[PDB]
C-alpha cells in the first residue's frame, strides 16, 4: 500500500523486498515492481484519501515467501530528472 | 493505411492553423487556472482528484470532435499499451512518412507537437522499460477489480502516470511532465 | 523503564480524571493507595535519575543492566541481576521517603508496584524463553532446591481469599507462568526479537569486559550504594547500586555477588584492563554508601567490591522446472573442471583420444554394443556435473514417444532460458537447430523391446536413438544431427534420460522374463574394453572411471538413481509384455540393412509406396563401426499399401540423404534382405 | 489462543476503553474491605 500525494514534479518509484539476513540483522533489495506518479510545478495540489495497492504476490512467492513470514519492502525513488535517488517522501509501504 | 493518412492530413491540417495548441494549453504548462482567492495560478487539469477520469474523458472528446471537423476518416483511435511491443505504433513513432496523395515524403503530424509560445517541439526520450511488459496487463486486471469507485480511480490513475513517464522520461518538454505533456499528440492517443 | 522516558506514563501519573458518565470527577486510583493503619497516604518523591537511566536508546545504563542479566545462563546468576535491577526502580520512584516505593514495608500500597512487577515479573518471562531458545532449562532451576519444594508462607495459609493462589503456592508450580494461565503482549526487547538478542548477548560475550562484583544482605534499612573509581586518588562516578528495606524485614544474605561492568567506566578514563593487573599503575575503587533516611550516611558494612577480568571466550510442478536452469547456468561456466565444455568435448568435436600413433579420434562409443553405458555414464557425468548446485533432481527426460505436436518448453523459451542453446569456444557460436517434420517412434521403440538379445535390442536402441539426432539438427553442422557439436546443446541429454529410461525399461523387461539383465552374453570381447574418456586419467570424477567398464555400468542402480517410473507409456511392465505379446500375433514382415561406419551423417528413406525410413549418426574422425546384426524395420504397411502378400514378390525400394542439403549417394549399403515372422 | 483478559500489555498500548475498566475496578477494590480487597492483599508484604 502506497499513500500518494503531490511532489513538486513527476517521478518514478520503484519497490524492492527486502529480506533480512540470519545472523545478525541484514537487508536488503530484490525488485518487486514500479509505478509512477505524474506532476508538475504549479499543480493543484492533491492527497490520495486512501493506499494505492500493488500485488507482489507472486514476486514473495519466487522468494519461497510469505505474509507471515519475515521481510520487509523499501521503494527507491528516481525523479524524471534521471537525478536523483529521492529519499523518503510517502510513507512507507504498508503490507496488507 | 487510409484510415492513417485520413487521420494524419486532419490532425495537420488541425496543426497548421493554431488549433491544438490552444487545445493543449487547457492541459498544459500556461496555467489558467487561479484563485479562488489565492492568488496563485495552476495548471487547470486535474490530476489528484477522482474527477480525473471525467476531466480527459472530456478533453480527448474536445480533440476529436474538432478532429471530425476539419474531415477525419474516424474518431480518435486507442492504441493498447496491455499488449507487450518491441516498437512503438507506425502512426506517432516515425518522424516522416509517404505521403500518397502528394507522391512525396512528409513530416508524421503525430510525431512531435511544437510548443510555440515557448519556442520549442515536444520530444520523446523512451525509457527501456515501455517494450515488452507484461507488467501493465495485471496491472489493469486489478483496476478492473475494483468495486468502489475511488479505488477504481486512483488505480486506474496511477496506472495511467506509468506510461506518461515511461514514454517521455528526460527531456522537460515531454509526455513525462504534467507541464507540457499536452503538446505531444501521442498525449490523446495514449488517454483514448 | 528501559525505554527513554520524559514522564511517568499518564496511567500511573494523572491525579484525576473526569468520567462523563457521571458529571463526577473521580482521582485517579493508581497513585496514593491509602495505608490503613498508618493513616496515611503512599508518595513518590520522584528522583531525577531515573531520567538519567535512561536518556540513550541501546546506549541506556538499564538497557546494558538488563542485558547483563538475560546473558546469565543460571537462575541465579539470572536472578540475582533481576533484584538489584528492580531494586533500583522501587528506590528511584519513590526515594527519600517513608510510605513510599523507596521504603519496603509500605512500598505495595501504592498500585504502580503491580505494574513494575508486572515489568519484571515479564523480564523473567523474556529470560525463560531466551533459555528454551538456548537449550537450557527454562520451566525447572538448578538453584536452591530447598526452597523449590516448600509452599510459600502469605498464601499456602487457610485465611487466603481465592483458592487458585493457595494451589499455586510452590515455587515449582509457578515456573511455567502458561500454565498459571496468563500471558504477555509480545516477549521482546526493544527492536529486538529473541534470536535477535540473543545473537546480540553473543556479541557482548565476544568483547573483553571488567565486573564489580558486590555481594548484599539486608541492613534492616533501604539504601542507595554508589560506586566510584579513582586512578590518581581522585574519585570519579563509575556507577550506582539499589537495596530495598525496612524496619520489619526479613534478614537475607545473597548467595553471590551482583556484577556491574566498568568496562566502558574504564575506557572513559583511558585505563588498559591489562595494567589493573598492574601493580606500578595504582587504582583504588571506593564506594559511597547513602541511606534512605538522608544522607545518611551509614558506616560502610558491605564487602567491598571486586574487580573481575571476563576475558572472550510433464508432470513437473514448479518450482521443481525452477531449481535446474540456474544449475544449467550454473555450470555454464564452471569452467575449470570441465566445466561443461570439458564434459561437452567427449561427445563433441574437440578431440578425445588417440590412436596409438597418437591421431586423433572422438571419443564416442556409439555404433557399438557397449553403446549404452558410454552415455547412461555420460549422463552422469553430466548428471554429477549439476552437483550441490541445487542439482535437487534428476536431468528429465521427454518421451519423444509419445507423439507431439510441438518441442519442449524448457528448450524452447526464448527469453532469460538456459536450455534454448549452448556455446562453443571451439567454434564462438551457439547451437543452432533446425527441426524437420499413432506415433512412429512408438512403433520403432516397441520393437526393440521385443527382443530378448541384448546385441539384437541394441541396434534397434541405438537406431531407435538417432533418428532424434537426425530430425532435431537438421543441416547445421553446429548441431544435434552432427557427431561434431551435438553433445554441446542442452537438447541432448534430456533427450538421453529418456534413452537411458527404455533402456532400463528393457531391463526390467528382461528381469521380467528371467532372461539376463544386469548381465549380456554377447560379445564378450567389447564390454571388458575400458571406455575413455571415462577411463582417462584426466576425468576428476572418481564415479565414472569405476565403472568406466562394460560390464559395470549394466546395473544402473549404483549410480544411484531412479527413474520415477518405468512404465512405457500407459503399461505395467508386465502390462508391457502382454502388448509385446499381442502385437506379436500377427504375422510381420520386415526388412533389415546392413550399416556401417561412413563419415558423414544421412537419413534414409524407404521404398517398394513409402516404407521409409531410418537415420544414421556419424561425423569426420569418428571411430569406423560396423554392426553384426541386420536392422529391423517392418514394412507390413506397405503391403497392405499395396495389397501383396509377401507372396507376390517386391522390389524394395531405397533413398538415403546427407544430413548437409545432398545428396542421397547410393550404397553404401548394400542390398537390403527381406524377411518374414508369423505369426 | 489465551483468554483477552489475562494477557499482560504494555501500559502505553492500552486504548482508553482498557484504562477507563482498569480505573473503575480499581477504585471498586481499593473500597473493598473484605479479604479480597486491597488492604489484606498489600499487607501480606509489608506486614508484620
Amino acid at each position: 500500500g502506497f499513500w500518494l500525494s503531490g511532489i513538486k514534479a513527476s517521478a518514478d518509484v520503484n519497490i524492492h523486498i527486502c529480506v533480512p539476513i540470519g545472523v545478525e540483522h541484514e537487508d536488503c533489495d530484490n525488485y518487486a515492481g514500479t509505478f509512477a506518479v505524474l506532476g508538475g510545478e504549479t499543480e493543484m495540489p492533491w492527497a490520495f484519501d486512501r493506499l494505492f495497492r500493488y500485488e507482489i504476490s507472486d514476486e514473495m512467492k519466487k522468494l519461497q515467501l510469505t505474509e507471515d513470514s519475515k521481510f520487509r519492502l523499501t521503494t527507491n525513488i528516481i525523479a524524471s530528472n534521471g537525478s536523483k535517488v529521492s529519499n523518503d517522501i510517502f510513507p512507507t509501504p504498508t503490507v496488507i | 493505411k487510409e484510415d492513417m493518412f485520413s487521420l494524419r492530413a486532419a490532425f495537420k491540417r488541425m496543426t497548421d492553423d493554431g488549433r491544438y495548441e490552444e487545445i493543449a494549453a487547457f492541459h498544459g504548462l500556461p496555467a489558467q487556472c487561479p484563485n479562488a482567492d489565492g492568488s496563485n495560478i495552476h495548471t487547470c487539469c486535474l490530476h489528484g482528484m477522482p474527477t480525473f477520469p471525467h476531466w480527459h474523458r472530456l478533453y480527448l472528446s474536445l480533440v476529436e470532435n474538432e478532429l471530425l471537423a476539419r474531415g477525419s476518416d474516424v474518431a480518435v483511435p486507442y492504441w493498447d499499451w496491455i499488449e507487450p511491443f518491441d516498437s512503438l505504433p507506425g502512426l506517432i513513432s516515425d518522424e516522416t512518412y509517404k505521403h500518397p496523395k502528394t507522391n512525396e515524403d512528409i513530416e508524421n503530424p503525430f510525431h512531435h507537437g511544437k510548443i510555440s509560445f515557448a519556442d520549442a517541439v515536444t520530444v520523446r526520450k523512451p525509457r527501456d522499460q515501455l517494450f515488452n511488459n507484461r507488467y501493465l496487463y495485471e496491472h489493469a486486471l486489478f483496476a478492473f477489480e475494483h468495486t468502489d469507485f475511488c479505488d477504481f480511480e486512483v488505480h486506474f490513475e496511477v496506472l495511467h502516470n506509468s506510461i506518461h513517464s515511461w514514454i517521455g522520461g528526460p527531456n522537460p518538454h515531454s509526455m513525462s511532465s504534467l507541464d507540457f505533456a499536452a503538446y505531444d499528440p501521442i498525449f490523446f492517443l495514449h488517454h483514448s | 523503564w528501559t525505554m527513554p522516558s520524559d514522564n511517568l506514563p499518564s496511567l500511573l501519573g494523572d491525579a484525576d480524571y473526569y468520567d462523563a458518565w457521571t458529571d463526577s470527577v473521580i482521582e485517579n486510583p493508581f497513585l496514593r493507595g491509602h495505608i490503613k493503619y498508618e493513616d496515611t497516604y503512599t508518595v513518590r518523591e520522584i528522583q531525577p535519575e531515573l531520567f538519567a537511566l535512561a536518556e540513550g536508546q541501546k546506549e541506556s545504563t538499564l538497557f546494558k543492566d538488563v542485558m547483563l542479566m538475560f546473558e546469565q545462563e543460571d537462575y541465579c546468576d539470572f536472578e540475582v541481576q533481576a533484584e538489584v535491577i528492580h531494586n533500583s526502580i522501587h528506590y528511584l520512584i519513590g526515594g527519600h521517603q517513608k510510605y513510599a516505593m523507596s521504603s519496603l514495608m509500605f512500598s505495595s500500597f501504592d498500585p504502580i508496584f503491580y505494574v513494575h512487577h508486572s515489568m519484571v515479573d515479564r523480564l523473567w518471562a523474556i529470560w525463560q524463553e531466551l533459555q528454551k531458545h538456548r537449550k537450557l532449562p527454562h520451566d525447572k532451576a538448578y538453584c536452591a532446591l530447598d526452597q523449590m519444594a516448600f509452599p510459600m508462607k502469605p498464601f499456602i495459609w487457610e485465611s487466603n481469599p481465592n483458592p487458585t493462589t493457595r494451589a499455586v503456592s510452590t515455587p515449582s508450580k509457578l515456573f511455567d507462568y502458561k500454565s498459571l494461565g496468563y500471558d504477555y503482549d509480545h516477549l521482546n526487547f526493544h527492536g529486538m526479537s529473541i534470536g535477535q538478542l540473543e545473537a546480540l548477548i553473543q556479541k557482548q560475550k565476544k568483547a573483553d569486559r571488567v565486573f564489580a562484583g558486590f555481594l548484599l544482605h539486608g541492613i534492616k534499612i533501604s539504601a542507595d550504594v554508589h560506586l566510584k573509581i579513582c586512578i590518581e586518588a581522585d574519585c570519579q562516578e563509575a556507577g550506582v547500586i539499589f537495596v530495598l528495606g525496612g524496619e520489619t524485614e526479613m534478614p537475607w544474605h545473597f548467595d553471590r555477588n551482583y556484577k556491574m561492568d566498568i568496562t566502558d567506566v574504564l575506557k572513559k578514563r583511558n585505563i588498559p584492563p591489562e595494567a589493573l593487573f598492574e601493580h606500578d599503575s595504582k587504582i583504588r575503587l571506593e564506594v559511597e554508601i547513602k541511606s534512605v533516611d538522608g544522607a545518611v550516611l551509614d558506616p560502610n558494612s558491605l564487602p567491598k567490591p571486586s574487580l573481575i577480568y571476563a576475558p572472550a571466550k510433464n508432470s513437473l510442478t514448479p518450482s521443481e522446472i525452477e531449481n535446474l536452469r540456474n544449475a544449467l547456468a550454473a555450470v555454464q561456466a564452471d569452467k575449470t573442471d570441465a566445466g561443461y565444455q570439458k564434459i561437452a568435448s567427449f561427445h563433441g568435436m574437440p578431440l578425445s583420444c588417440q590412436y596409438p600413433d597418437g591421431t586423433a579420434f572422438a571419443c564416442c562409443q556409439h555404433g557399438m554394443v557397449t553403446f549404452p553405458h558410454w552415455h547412461r555414464l555420460y549422463m552422469k557425468q553430466m548428471e554429477d556435473a549439476l552437483k550441490a548446485k541445487g542439482a535437487k533432481i534428476g536431468i528429465p527426460y521427454w518421451d519423444w514417444t509419445t507423439a507431439f505436436h510441438s518441442l519442449p518448453i524448457l528448450v524452447t523459451e526464448p527469453k532469460n532460458n538456459p536450455f534454448h542453446h549452448g556455446y562453443i569456444d571451439v567454434a564462438d557460436t551457439k547451437t543452432t537447430r533446425d527441426p524437420r517434420p499413432q506415433s512412429f517412434f512408438y512403433r520403432q521403440i516397441a520393437f526393440a523391446l521385443e527382443q530378448r538379445d541384448f546385441c539384437d535390442f541394441e541396434i534397434q536402441f541405438e537406431m531407435g536413438h538417432n533418428a532424434i539426432h537426425s530430425w532435431v539438427g537438421g543441416p547445421s553442422p553446429y548441431g544435434m544431427s552432427t557427431l561434431h557439436y551435438t553433445s554441446y546443446d542442452p537438447l541432448f541429454y534430456v533427450h538421453h534420460s529418456n534413452t537411458d529410461r527404455i533402456w532400463a525399461i528393457w531391463q526390467a523387461l528382461q528381469k521380467y522374463r528371467g532372461l539376463p539383465y544386469n548381465s549380456a552374453n554377447c560379445e564378450i570381447n567389447k564390454l571388458k574394453k575400458p571406455m575413455m574418456p571415462f577411463s582417462s586419467e584426466d576425468n576428476p570424477n572418481e564415479v565414472t572411471k569405476a565403472h568406466s567398464t562394460g560390464y559395470k555400468s549394466f546395473d544402473y542402480q549404483q549410480l544411484n538413481y531412479e527413474y520415477d517410473n518405468l512404465n512405457f507409456h500407459g503399461m505395467t511392465i508386465p502390462q508391457l509384455e502382454v502388448h509385446l505379446k499381442k502385437i506379436q500375433e500377427k504375422d510381420r514382415v520386415f526388412a533389415g540393412f546392413l550399416l556401417r561406419a561412413i563419415g558423414q551423417s544421412a537419413d534414409v528413406n524407404f521404398d517398394v509406396t513409402f516404407g521409409g525410413t531410418f537415420c544414421v549418426l556419424g561425423g569426420d574422425y569418428e571411430m569406423p563401426w560396423a554392426f553384426d546384426r541386420l536392422f529391423l524395420y517392418d514394412i507390413s504397411k506397405s503391403l497392405v499399401h499395396l495389397r501383396l502378400d509377401a507372396h507376390d514378390d517386391f522390389d524394395i525400394k531405397v533413398t538415403i540423404m546427407g544430413i548437409d542439403g545432398k545428396s542421397l549417394p547410393p550404397n553404401l549399403l548394400p542390398s537390403p534382405t527381406i524377411l518374414f515372422k508369423p505369426g | 489462543a489465551i483468554p483477552l483478559n489475562r494477557i499482560r500489555r504494555n501500559i502505553n498500548s492500552l486504548e482508553s476503553r482498557d484504562v477507563q475498566n482498569l480505573m473503575s475496578a480499581l477504585k471498586r477494590l481499593k473500597e473493598d474491605e473484605s479479604d479480597f480487597g486491597f488492604q489484606t492483599i498489600a499487607g501480606y508484604h509489608g506486614s508484620l
